[PDB]
């Protein structure tokens, strides 16, 4: 995400980037949504009492 | 449903911002692309919303 706008001019370029893009984003959400549920589904259950 | 109305958008706001540059456009850099083609009005309203 650091990179921004891509200076290409391209059609065949273009359209790669554009699905490119939106493989990211999905993996990124995907990635910071199960460190979520790690994170929440821990801290909870122990039993040697 | 909602993946097709998000994805229709983006072109929907793409050729609403169209119409401006047909009718009201600024004193814009003199031929530069900023006088935009459908490819351009595509393009900056998909890459703001990635």
């Amino acid at each position: 995400q650091q990179g921004g706008e891509v200076p290409y001019t391209t059609l065949a370029t273009r359209m790669m980037m554009g699905a490119w893009w939106l493989f990211a984003l999905i993996v990124i959400s995907s990635y910071t949504a199960n460190l979520a549920a790690f994170l929440t589904i821990t801290r909870i259950e122990s039993s040697i009492q | 449903s909602l993946w097709a109305c998000i994805a229709g958008t983006v072109l929907l706001v793409g050729l609403l911002v169209y119409l401006l540059n047909w009718l009201n456009p600024p004193r814009l850099q003199m031929g530069s692309m900023t006088s935009t083609t459908l490819y351009n009005s595509m393009w900056f309203v998909y890459g703001s919303f990635v």
